[PDB]
């Protein structure tokens, strides 16, 4: 069963290590501690054809934290970009994350994900959302506080990998 | 420390192995890389490791050097590491296997050139490109390479260098690509018109894309490459996808308006282009659907990006081939194209294509004589768009700290986004052709019902799709549309079998119904039909059944309220009055959450009532029950704080509270008397509740906050606090809130508040007293210096020994600091000096944050502070404000702006040293800030030594240059904000040029 | 006109019946 590293770009503080966190152990936490470089998380799913597995290269968004940079990104097979739609900075970075990030990786399927949709007060209004259509970037609103759209992007990910468009977490 | 074979095995761990030894690695690896040394170490990486990554990594570290060091290094080391990387590259692009499978280390090593390109050319090295254009005679693989070089400078040059350069720098690095841009063309185009290699023509055409961005559109329009893009690269498989983008871009170029020969052209492309597809690619006819599912190869790319050149082409030109006959068929097969594109599911493709039918119906719609042309088109865009309906509505569940699992509606998503533009399509196709729209659904719908199409899906998405065009059709038709549709429906359910399918069906009757008020209104028999259905729905325990039921009976009454509140003719009396008298047992049934929202459709209705008396007496039979509850528990379990510690009591309590909630958010202003009815004895079991919290907390710490008992009493702590702040914030009678409300209010939760232990302290009761000043915070100056007493500094204190500690009160604080600023300044005037300082502490603080939700609070606190202040007069506040904060406040804006992550600041962090700069130049400080010099030249030494210290590496030209700059442009905010961008870009580096900041003036 | 059909019908509509 294969391995498929992925990376996890984006301003701080966007939500990254919090949708992972959730992602593992199922708890959301409030705190915003920065990432300091990389951290590197297995995180697994289970699917009607078996079981995936990504090495979920968490980077940091702030500058002075980046370590790196994009030497993180050398041999990624996959890619989430992270925003915050409740900041518009966040979303004005997006190319300039994905840039670094397809100077190193030509040829990986990346999704683009605006984080904390259920804040009342969003900013980055959707019809405002389109870098990903010229970079073939899948496009999904999430909330890893919410619990909305929780799984898309690992589930297209996980799809787009396995080269299986069946594909079903269980 | 590590020589290049212990390099080689950390960069190896770290990359290919894992858990603890991988993190070790990257310490290490980290570390070496930020080393100001390490650049040493690295052509000798260059030269002998045997390993790509570690080869990535030495260019990075170089990189560094390059960007921030370049100028204290010799002429010599300069041309050397020139001489270099140049030299490295040719050797990678003279390796096959290194050129075939290392081609991120070439790109890198590319990237690194064009950093060096960044500080050198042309000025320093103006042979760089004729060398490049012959280099490329000389190897393929050179060439190609050559395409990459040239793409990454494009980039740097123009896509992505504002904020990373200098507008001067900037600006001539653009002049000197422009001046050399026709040999680079030459070499591009001779490629594009003879080159075999695929890879190679690929890379051409990558840079190509780049250069679309900015090049004059003579070089796409006077040469023959249009040609070549529209005929011979659409024909061959590898260039499609590119050359679509090409092509793309070519259609958004600035071009003349006003010439016969640039139209033509123009036409003459999309002719090509499409005709090639069609001969080459895949008919009209072809189902890209099962195409584009089928996945092979690059399809979906190339199809994405189809859908891009159409939609992009077609906006912009469409009239151009409307305008002439003999286009007709090249104009229909295009929209042909698109109407297969829209099949796709792929909701990012299927949204590019529907912002392009949304400006093709409205031009239908406002020029009707052209719909015949598109009559088929719109037929099938019906048919498209009724089948992708998206749901209107969606819901969160989610648990909250107390450990309730609360329900919320999404606002403002991208699926909500994409109904209201599906909406808005089908709405104008449907005034397009009204009888066709109506077969449409019709026809789908007795295909649900003879079960060819059935599905939950499928009827949900129709049912979405049909409730989408209310009061499109007339009011008649409109009747009878909806009274077949919903027939249609009734014998769709009685024909389902299973209770979950009915259900579904039955969900859909009371969405349509829902969507269409007009209908409803007009027939009173129905709509009570309706609700009485809800109502029987409301004790079916099939999931989701009654919700679905609560949502539609608020939803209606929403928009049908009026009818609830008269005497319908025929009755003997208002419905309102008949749904309150059975209320007990139409809600027996009802999760406590649903019969809240129950109770707060029935507050919507009752504030319909236009007189008082009459709507008073309502709202207190509908207390009724949950005031009976109130009155037989509270007071008592208030006096005995030990009947509280009954689990069962606090519940129901919380759910008494939560009923009130619910009514006054419908009823706001209107709920007044039932507020009064329970508002002291609410507040003393606010303060009995919060005793017992802070009472446990303090003895058992932290963990107390997650126990069973701890949740229930802070959920009707947190309640209490909502429902004053639910009707403060819709009070009308703002007499009653501040002679009645406010004083009651603050005596209970403020020394409360101060009194209990950090862990026991609510942020929601900052939100409550945020409220409370907003509304009448004019109104109340001492209950406001009361406030900031009680919550000022003991708040501080939880949140300035770190940055990530209480992050609910670091907001709630900075937010209600805001507000009192804003509304009741005079509080701050009393504060003794001791703690007006610590209130300039606690927006510095502010500032400090890499947190966007307290930063721009905080920057905001400061730029309302200085108008406060600057609004008094020559005065001694003002004057001693000034003496003590005025560079106080200078040198934190700066030190935020300087910062590497404050950016989200940065507009407000201009504006607010504008205005300290104007403070001065304007000679609006009446006073001398130093211990007859002017303030002028006091701030212009105060601030060249604050930057000489801090940035050490600058010369004093470059800080002259930078504070004439700053000190004459501080009155034109986008210039002022240059200036600063140019600053931030210099201080990274050693070297800046000191005329950048003459840029403004230049022009 | 009026709805008085349609008001009768809808009063009908009963998820739990076995007419299937
Ligand atoms: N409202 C809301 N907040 C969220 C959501 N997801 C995350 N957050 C909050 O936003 C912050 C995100 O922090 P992280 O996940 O640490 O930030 P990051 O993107 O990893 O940042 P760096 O490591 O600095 O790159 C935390 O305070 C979260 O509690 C969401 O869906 N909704
Ligand atoms: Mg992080």
């Amino acid at each position: 069963v294969p391995t498929f590293k992925l990376v996890l770009v984006g301003d701080g503080g966007t939500g990254k290590t919090t949708f992972v966190k959730r992602h593992l152990t199922g708890e959301f936490e409030k705190k915003y501690i920065a990432t300091i470089g990389v951290e590197v998380h297995p995180l697994s799913f289970y699917t009607n054809f078996g079981e995936i597995k990504f090495d979920v290269w968490d980077t940091a968004g702030l500058e002075k934290f980046g370590g790196l940079r994009d030497g993180y990104y050398i041999n990624a097979q996959c890619a989430i970009i992270m925003f915050d739609v409740t900041s518009r900075i966040t979303y004005k970075n997006v190319p300039n994350w994905h840039r670094d990030l397809v100077r190193v990786c030509e040829n990986i399927p990346i999704v683009l994900c605006g984080n904390k949709v259920d804040v009342k007060e969003r900013k980055v209004k959707a019809k405002t959302i389109t870098f990903h259509r010229k970079k073939n970037l899948q496009y999904y609103d999430i909330s890893a506080k919410s619990n909305y759209n929780f799984e898309k992007p690992f589930l297209w990910l996980a799809r787009k990998l396995a080269g299986n468009p069946q594909l079903e977490f269980v | 420390d590590l020589d290049i074979a212990l390099l080689d095995q950390v960069v190896s761990t770290f990359y290919q192995g894992s858990g603890v030894q991988q993190k070790q690695a990257q310490e290490i690896l980290t570390k070496f890389q930020d080393n100001p040394d390490a650049w040493q170490k690295a052509d000798q990486i260059l030269q002998f490791s045997t390993n790509p990554q570690s080869k990535f990594i030495a260019l990075s570290i170089l990189d560094k050097l390059i960007t921030r060091k370049w100028k204290l290094l010799p002429n010599d080391h300069r041309i050397g590491i020139r001489n270099f990387v140049v030299g490295m590259i040719i050797s990678m692009c003279q390796d096959d296997e290194v050129f075939k499978t290392q081609k991120n280390l070439i790109n890198k090593s590319d990237l690194t050139l064009v950093q060096i390109l960044k500080q050198e050319w042309p000025q320093n090295w103006p042979e760089f490109i004729p060398e490049l254009i012959g280099s490329s005679s000389s190897s393929v693989n050179v060439c190609e390479n050559n395409m990459i070089v040239l793409k990454l400078l494009s980039e740097e040059v123009f896509d992505f260098s504002a904020e990373q350069m200098t507008q001067a720098k900037a600006l001539h690095l653009k002049n000197s690509m422009s001046k050399e841009f026709e040999q680079i063309f030459k070499l591009c185009f001779q490629v594009l018109e003879q080159g075999s290699s695929s890879s190679l023509i690929v890379a051409t055409l990558e840079s190509l894309l780049r250069y679309l961005h900015w090049i004059p559109y003579r070089y796409i329009y006077e040469t023959n490459i249009l040609e070549l893009l529209s005929t011979k690269f659409m024909t061959s498989p590898d260039t499609r996808a590119i050359t679509l983008k090409c092509l793309t871009e070519v259609s958004n170029l600035k071009i003349p308006q006003d010439n016969d020969l640039i139209k033509r052209q123009t036409v003459l492309f999309f002719q090509n282009t499409l005709q090639q597809i069609a001969t080459s690619v895949m008919p009209v006819t072809a189902d890209l659907k099962a195409t584009y599912a089928n996945a092979n190869g690059n399809d979906q790319s190339f199809l994405q990006d189809l859908a891009m050149f159409l939609t992009t082409y077609l906006a912009r030109n469409r009239a151009l081939l409307e305008s002439d006959e003999s286009l007709r068929e090249l104009l229909l097969n295009a929209h042909q194209y698109l109407i297969q594109l829209s099949k796709i599911e792929e909701r990012e493709l299927f949204k590019t294509t529907l912002d392009y039918w949304h400006n093709l119906v409205a031009d239908l719609f406002y020029e009707p004589l052209k719909k015949h042309i598109y009559e088929e088109i719109c037929s099938q865009l019906r048919l498209v768009i009724i089948e992708n309906m998206v749901r209107p509505e969606e819901v969160l569940v989610v648990e909250n700290d107390e450990g309730e699992i609360v329900r919320e509606f999404v606002k403002e998503s991208d699926t909500i986004q994409l109904y209201k533009s599906e909406r808005e399509v089908l709405v104008y196709l449907t005034h397009l052709n009204v009888i066709d729209t109506e077969e449409i659904m019709i026809s789908k719908l007795a295909r649900q019902i003879d079960g060819s199409e059935w599905s939950w899906h499928n009827i949900n998405t129709l049912s979405w799709a049909i409730g989408s065009i209310s009061g499109t059709m007339s009011e008649d038709t409109e009747k009878r549309f909806v009274v077949t549709v919903i027939k249609d429906l009734l014998d769709l359910t009685v024909k389902k079998r299973g209770k979950d399918n009915k259900a579904v069906v039955a969900s859909d009757i009371m969405y349509v119904v829902g969507q269409y008020p007009r209908f409803l209104k007009a027939h009173w028999n129905f709509l009570r039909t309706v609700i009485l259905k809800l109502f029987e729905f409301m004790h079916e325990t099939h999931e989701g059944v009654q919700d679905m039921a609560c949502d539609t009976f608020i939803k209606i009454v929403q928009k049908c309220k009026y009818h609830f509140v008269i005497q319908q003719p025929r009755e003997s009396e208002p419905f309102i009055q008949t749904i309150i008298r059975d209320i007990q047992k139409t809600t027996a049934d009802l999760q406590p959450q649903q019969v809240h929202t129950f109770y707060k459709a029935c507050g919507i209705i009752i504030s319909e009532e236009r007189s008082v008396a009459e709507r008073n007496r309502l709202l207190s039979d509908l207390m009724q029950l949950p005031n009976m509850a109130w009155d037989t528990i509270v007071e008592q379990s208030t006096a005995n704080p030990t009947l509280l510690l009954d689990s069962e009591t606090v519940k129901i309590i919380a759910n008494i509270i939560k009923t009130n909630v619910a009514v006054c958010t419908s009823m706001g202003a209107d709920f007044y008397p039932q507020l009064g009815h329970i508002y002291y004895n609410m507040l003393q079991l606010y303060r009995a509740v919060s005793s017992m919290i802070s009472a446990q907390v303090a003895a058992e710490g932290l963990i107390a906050t997650k126990t069973p008992k701890v949740r229930g009493l802070r959920t009707i702590k947190k309640e209490i606090l909502k429902l004053v702040e639910t009707y403060i914030s819709k009070a009308r009678n703002l007499d009653d809130v501040v002679k009645v409300l406010v004083e009651p209010l603050l005596n209970a939760v403020l020394e409360d508040y101060m009194n209990n232990v950090p862990d026991a302290r609510d942020a929601e009761v900052l939100n409550c007293m945020t409220t409370v000043v907003e509304k009448v915070g004019h109104m109340i100056p001492q209950g406001v210096i009361l406030i900031l007493q009680s919550v000022f500094e003991c708040t501080l204190d939880m949140i300035n020994k770190d940055f990530t500690e209480y992050p609910e009160h670091r907001v709630e604080f900075y937010k209600l600091l805001k507000v009192i600023n804003e509304k009741s300044f005079a509080a701050f005037l009393e504060l003794p000096p001791a703690a007006f300082k610590l209130f300039v502490d606690a927006i510095c603080w502010a500032f400090k944050h890499n947190n966007r939700d307290v930063e721009v609070n905080g920057l905001q606190i400061a730029l309302d502070l200085v108008k406060n202040i600057e609004r008094m007069g020559n005065v001694p506040f003002a004057n001693e404000f000034h003496k003590n904060y005025f560079f106080i406040f200078v040198s934190e804006t700066f030190f935020v702006l300087t910062d590497s992550d404050h950016k989200s600041g940065f507009s407000k962090q201009a504006l607010l040293l504008m205005k300290l700069i104007s403070l001065v130049y304007d000679n609006k400080i009446s006073v001398p800030l130093y211990q007859g010099t002017s303030n002028q030249v006091y701030l212009s030494q105060y601030l060249a030594n604050m930057l000489s210290n801090a940035f050490p590496h600058l010369t004093s030209e470059q800080i002259a240059s930078f504070l004439s700059a700053l000190t004459k442009q501080y009155k034109d905010l986008v210039v002022f904000k240059g200036t600063l961008r140019d600053f931030l870009v210099q201080i990274k580096e050693v070297g800046g040029d000191p005329t950048d900041y003459l840029f403004a003036e230049d022009k | 006109g009026n709805l008085n059909e349609l008001a009768l019908k809808l009063a009908g509509l009963d998820i739990n019946k076995t007419e299937g």
